[PDB]
């Protein structure tokens, strides 16, 4: 790595130093001369030593493997893949295989059939500390469909979506799935905690990258039986309903439930979907009016004084003035108490 | 479907063109799944030995292995694969075996036919005897597995005690490569134990007619060949649950006599590495759980290799600490012991080798503000992605809390108020204790309630201890002490606790006012940080 200019009769017989210890009878001096002869090889016959690198271990060598062969990818390719493809036929092995196939891929996207395949098996291993391999399988999935650019690849995000309604590294997959979705599922969210809130956010953030009226109807009747993570869920759920909203009579009923769902409020998450629902609709003073004695004595605890649901009240009582301007001698007065309060 | 009208037409040629139908039709039901079983009774009609061979006969386990690796279905199946399994069993014939018990294994997971299988098992380990005195078993290994998944999986409640008769009768006695082939038999015999292992530590009790249960143990760490490092993983994970059950504990202080559980079981350099934090994490709980049957010339030999760990910094840090505790739990044989100043000597060396920790601590402390090894070429594990910071705060938070409880056990052991606060302490002796005063007021600089937590921990461990050897500690460390006094304000609470309401009052302020007398001429010349502290 540092001289390779010191001679070369030297060079010569590296050989008969490094390939001699290729006979030894341990597990992890017998694997480092793998790594002392892919520094020699990646300087300037080398066929039987990545044809046994990626071979059957055990895992002992998980380290020691990877190094050796990531050290060896870019003159492979100078001095062709049938051996990597040919023990596919052969789980805990493909590990060592598919970090072959993850990071130096400028060459990879050859015969991507069998990586559609592996992509199947990709699945098969996300059902653990190699969860996040898998996520990086994921994030190979996305990198071969960056290598190689069909039906099976819509498969492919079908299960996806799947790794992610079995769950951080979950939303830069997700962030991965909307970017694939842009280059069976309002089903599979009829189907679907948490996840199923995430699955709720992701089939909005596939639902932007009408029929969407319609959808919206539908949409409705999922978000009358949702209706903290909920209010964040429902916060991208306003979003996507404004948007159709911006361009009928369906619209003005979910306005009316999430109403009577300000009325059930009436409890902070009420605040935060009439905040979302304010955030992009002119009328809701009808609401605003019971809001503002609901806000009244949310004022009233917190002059005694939930610090950001006081902050978001506060901004809901900063939208509440803007909208207002006959309750203006009641704000006023709450505004002057919280103006002498501390 | 199409899977049947592409292997009907395709029905070493054909049997790659069935391999290969059948490996896409894998890789893309029912009726197609009875149809290639009458194929696969055909194919295993025709040459059902193999002779280890270069021909379609590996080929023909090929395509069986195939229709292993898809999925009277499970009927027919298990007489299918009892048939092959009866011919060419307790003989070296084939790798045939491991996937006909791998079939057994995936058909038991969903009767007769199991207790042949482990009649079948019984007779190849009667008939292993044999074998193994031909050459005076690869297939051992996996009746050995599957023989227990099965088990577990279903009922066995009178014929599993009936198999360990015949698992208490199994192998027990003793070119190169054929020797270690043969040593590969004795190491499936390991992977046999962990499930005489598994059996008698996990709920329940057996058949307990055995008395050279250790000797078929002791023996076996002795003469397993250090190649595979997994055969004495497992074999130490072997004994890291026999010795956790209580009726087998006591077996160990016979023949071994705690004698034989040294590290000349670790051998090679591929068991070196790894295998250590795990071959020393056995034998300090099980030293810990006895606590009996103690001679002290074992006594000396468990504190002193238990301290060659704790020094090392090659080990781990999570074993360092596990290595201190132990010491820690040990004192209450090494105490209550007899007042030959024994328990007096043995005391100084673990008040030492917690001193020659607290000096490595302070080495990488400038460094902080050789430990480049990351640049060497060939790694030989996973580098350590932990911070210097918090865990060196982490290993000096628990190594006062365990040298305080130490140093009560050094009130008891003073020889012949006495054995109350007076003892006597020899020249070689509070040489030791005068690296830790200088060492744990050092390991401070690491720094406020927190650190102001130890230096209760520092004090309280030299206020009980001689007052006519604590004028002498403290004496030659205070030059030493105000010179760390400058750079940290937060260590003048140990000379404010050292006279706060003690028995070292009258003493410790008779040598301080001694000391602030000297520096007083030269209170008028020094900077703010200087003249602060000295008026404090």
């Amino acid at each position: 790595k540092g001289a390779p200019t010191a001679l070369t009769d030297m060079r010569k017989d590296i050989i008969k130093f490094s390939w001699n210890y290729i006979k030894l009878d341990d597990n992890t001096s017998k694997q480092a001369a793998y790594v002392v002869t892919a520094y020699f090889i990646s300087r300037f016959l080398t066929t039987r030593i990545f044809v046994a690198l990626l071979r059957c271990h055990q895992i002992d060598t998980r380290y020691l493997v990877k190094q050796a062969l990531e050290l060896l990818a870019p003159v492979l390719s100078e001095r062709w893949l049938k051996w990597p493809r040919r023990v596919l036929s052969e789980t805990q092995v493909a590990n060592i295989y598919q970090l072959i196939v993850k990071f130096p891929d400028l060459f990879y996207p050859a015969r991507d059939h069998f990586i559609p395949n592996i992509i199947t098996a990709m699945g098969k291993l996300t059902v653990l500390e190699n969860q996040q391999l898998a996520i990086d399988l994921a994030e190979l999935i996305l990198k071969w469909e960056t290598k190689l650019p069909f039906a099976q690849r819509e498969a492919c995000v079908t299960f996806l979506i799947r790794y992610i309604c079995i769950s951080e590294l979950g939303k830069r997959a997700l962030n991965i799935l909307y970017e694939l979705l842009g280059p069976v599922k309002l089903q599979f969210f009829e189907r679907f905690l948490l996840g199923y809130c995430l699955n709720a956010l992701e089939v909005l953030a596939v639902a932007l990258k009408t029929w969407i009226i319609e959808n919206v109807s539908y949409l409705q009747k999922l978000l009358e039986k949702c209706l903290q993570d909920i209010q964040e869920i429902l916060q991208k759920v306003l979003g996507i309903i404004l948007e159709a909203i911006n361009k009928e009579d369906e619209p003005e009923e979910v306005t009316n439930f999430i109403s009577l769902i300000v009325n059930i409020i009436g409890v902070a998450a009420g605040v935060s979907l009439c905040w979302t629902l304010s955030l992009y609709r002119p009328n809701a003073l009808d609401s605003l009016l019971p809001s503002i004695m609901r806000t009244f004595n949310k004022l009233c605890r917190d002059h005694i004084a939930e610090f950001e649901a006081k902050v978001t009240t506060n901004l809901l009582e900063k939208i509440l003035n803007l909208c207002a301007a006959d309750q203006r001698r009641v704000f006023l007065s709450l505004l002057a108490q919280l103006i002498d309060r501390s | 479907v199409v899977q049947l009208d592409d292997f009907a037409t395709r029905l070493y040629q054909s049997k790659h063109s069935v391999l290969s139908e059948i490996c896409d039709s894998l890789e893309t039901y029912e009726y197609f799944l009875k149809s290639l079983i009458p194929l696969f009774i055909d194919v295993l009609k025709e040459v059902p030995v193999s002779f280890v061979a270069n021909s379609p006969e590996n080929k023909l386990r090929n395509i069986t292995l195939e229709i292993l690796h898809r999925i009277d279905a499970l009927q027919a199946y298990s007489n299918e694969i009892v048939d092959t399994l009866m011919d060419l069993l307790k003989v070296e014939n084939e790798l045939n075996g491991i996937l006909c018990m791998k079939a057994i294994t995936t058909l038991h997971k969903t009767q007769e036919k199991v207790h042949p299988f482990i009649d079948i098992v019984i007779e190849i380990y009667s008939n292993i005897p044999q074998v193994v005195e031909e050459q005076f078993s690869k297939q051992l290994a996996q009746a050995m597995f599957s023989f227990k998944t099965l088990a577990e999986s279903p009922i066995t409640m009178v014929s599993l005690y009936s198999s360990y008769k015949e698992l208490a009768a199994s192998s027990l006695g003793n070119n190169r490569a054929n020797y270690g082939e043969f040593i590969i038999g004795q190491v499936k015999a390991a992977s046999f134990l962990a499930y005489l292992f598994i059996r008698r530590q996990a709920q329940t009790f057996l058949e307990p007619y055995q008395q050279a249960i250790p000797d078929i143990i002791i023996r076996l760490l002795q003469d397993c060949p250090s190649e595979l490092s997994a055969a004495r993983k497992e074999l130490l994970h072997a004994t890291r649950h026999i010795l956790s059950t209580d009726f087998r504990k006591m077996f160990i202080p016979k023949i071994d006599l705690l004698f034989d559980l040294r590290v000349l079981i670790g051998e090679g350099f591929t068991a070196y590495e790894t295998l250590r934090p795990l071959a020393y994490s056995t034998v300090a709980d099980f030293i810990h759980n006895v606590r009996d049957h103690l001679t002290p010339a074992q006594l000396w030999k468990s504190v002193s290799i238990y301290c060659k760990n704790l020094q090392d910094d090659s080990l781990a840090l999570t074993v360092q600490i596990m290595s201190a505790k132990l010491l820690l739990n040990l004192i209450e044989k090494i105490m209550r012991s007899e007042s030959k100043t024994e328990s007096r000597q043995l005391l100084m060396v673990i008040i030492d080798a917690y001193t020659k920790r607290f000096k490595m601590l302070n080495s990488r402390y400038n460094g902080i503000m050789m430990s480049l090894q990351e640049y060497l070429p060939i790694q030989v594990s996973v580098p350590p992605e932990i911070d210097l910071l918090k865990d060196s705060r982490y290993l000096f938070k628990t190594l006062m809390t365990f040298l305080k409880t130490i140093m009560i056990g050094l009130k008891n052991s003073n020889p012949p108020n006495w054995n109350e606060t007076a003892r006597g302490f020899s020249n070689e002796d509070i040489n030791i204790l005068k690296s830790l005063f200088r060492e744990c007021i050092l390991a401070l600089r690491f720094f406020t309630k927190e650190e102001k937590d130890l230096m209760e921990i520092f004090a309280t461990m030299f206020i009980h201890i001689d007052p006519a050897s604590f004028n002498e500690i403290v004496r030659e460390e205070l030059p030493f002490m105000y010179k760390q006094m400058l750079d940290f304000a937060s260590l003048l609470h140990i000379p404010q606790f050292f006279l706060a309401s003690v028995i070292t009052s009258s003493s410790f302020s008779g040598i301080l006012i001694t000391f602030l007398k000297s520096k007083l001429v030269d209170l008028g010349e020094v900077n703010i940080i200087k003249s602060n502290i000295l008026i404090r």
